[PDB]
């Protein structure tokens, strides 16, 4: 997955 | 040697603010009476898609606390702009610089001011890849960190950090809210697109090597820009454009682009055990501008 | 990955000035009503040895032109302090930060603000080698560029650029005028002394590799610090002092120093196409502080 | 051989 910072 | 350097960050440091919504806190860009920050500050998700239209409709202005240093800025209104929020605040940023918005192109370099809790923590140079991703260094709390370039007294804001892909690379939006590379500000499975070496930057690099006495790898042959370009597109490299920008570097080395293109073809994904300025492969990192600026101090 | 980052430069940027004497022009550090700069600005020769005591006696204050931006500063007086000049001017730098003078020790990292013609052009992080030299990026005009560290609101000035040795590496003086490594303020033939890998920084690096999934090189053996130290001194590496600073990194990897030390002896001058975090060699660049700060945001 | 900057 993509990780929202 | 050849360093990735950052431009001085002072002009941008005073535009950074802490944006807290409920529990969540990240960084915002504070220009005029407006604060730009990633919209996901009002959403709380870990594994599922976010309905941003709904999150915006439930949004409560009194749940915001925005601060510059220990100075709090009263929130007036908020609107959604792509992957960002426009937050109107109580007062003007007196230290608002002369600035513009500019969307970066692949191959172009800019600066990142890594911020945490509304304070600038580190600054370093990066380069936008054909991916429309960058190889930044970000951890938790870094979102809203601005990307910028200083051009003749003008600050060009080009990036607000949003996202880290599974490969470790990073994605932001421009200041209009548009996510680079059409990536989505969601915690969904998003595979980093295929990318090509930006050949013009590689050319700049090889010029830098010639300038620093690295000439073992030079080919005696040549290919025209027009035929290299048709090879490049099928070998994971970008096309070469005007080549006029390589005049200064060519003049300093007596080596033309065509011959460098030939060296590239023999080199690409087939280096020996040798290195070039401490590099084991062709690097995409440095532009002609950066190389010329760093070796001779002219622009 | 692991990036060399600089601390934000804004606090230092407004202390930079242009110091032109005769036809020589470089950068000065403009704090309070005093400007610090390299003494060789008053010399008439740059390629032949300089008699600085004679140069000081011939000095004329009206031949000075000192400027902050396009604002010129009248020179009041000048005294010689090691490899520096103390220059008194007609006004205080209103933007003078809270600062101190500090001399760097080998292995320690700090920031360089590369300056040209009295203006900051770039900022990057460097590490003081056992040589008492640094691998900076400087070209003509860079002299007087400051080195600094920002520690709890306080700017610790530790470096003013003076010299590039034939090897390409750089030497400056501290703000007391003392040339690092006892190097000389002259254009004489000066070979860069031998230097050793700062083992503590190497440990930090290998820890960073463990954290990001690089474990192929991990050795099965272990050695005591003091038995490693007796090997290190004969293999171009520094001794390891107290390993407490490695507690956080050890806790997160479950690997102690003794095992990293053993792996270093087998990785010293021996790799085999292998590469750790993009390095073909052991790097001296990153301290434990930087590694912990960059991966976890703790000090 | 060492050049003053």
């Amino acid at each position: 997955x993509a990780v929202l910072x | 040697g050849l360093r990735k350097m950052a431009q001085p960050s002072g002009v941008v440091e005073k535009c950074i603010v802490r944006v807290c919504y409920g529990n969540m806190a990240l960084n915002g860009l504070w220009l005029g009476d407006i604060v730009m920050c990633p919209r996901h500050v009002i959403a709380s998700s870990t594994t599922s898609t976010i309905d941003y239209d709904y999150a915006l409709s439930v949004l409560r202005l009194h749940n915001f606390s925005i601060s510059s240093g220990n100075v709090f800025l009263g929130v007036v209104s908020a609107t959604m702009r792509g992957a960002l929020l426009q937050i109107k605040v109580n007062q003007n940023n007196v230290h608002t610089p002369k600035y513009t918005y500019r969307t970066v192109r692949p191959g172009e370099s800019f600066n990142i001011l890594a911020c945490y809790d509304g304070a600038a923590a580190g600054v370093y140079g990066v380069n936008m890849r054909s991916n429309y991703t960058i190889r930044g260094s970000f951890i938790n709390g870094a979102c809203g960190s601005p990307g910028y370039n200083i051009n003749n007294g003008t600050v060009e804001f080009c990036y607000l950090h949003q996202l880290e892909l599974g490969s470790g690379c990073h994605v932001g939006s421009d200041l209009d809210g548009v996510m680079y590379g059409g990536y989505e500000d969601q915690p969904t499975l998003q595979v980093e697109g295929a990318s090509s070496l930006f050949t013009e930057n590689v050319l700049a690099f090889l010029y830098a090597a010639l300038i620093n006495g690295s000439t073992w790898w030079l080919s005696s042959s040549r290919i025209a820009v027009d035929r290299f370009n048709e090879w490049a597109v099928h070998n994971g490299m970008t096309t070469v454009g005007n080549t006029d920008c390589f005049s200064i570097l060519a003049a300093k080395t007596g080596v033309d682009v065509q011959r460098l293109l030939a060296s590239i073809q023999s080199l690409h994904k087939n280096f020996g055990g040798k290195q070039i300025l401490g590099h084991t492969s062709l690097t995409d990192e440095f532009t002609t501008g950066e190389v010329v600026r760093q070796m001779y101090g002219v622009n």
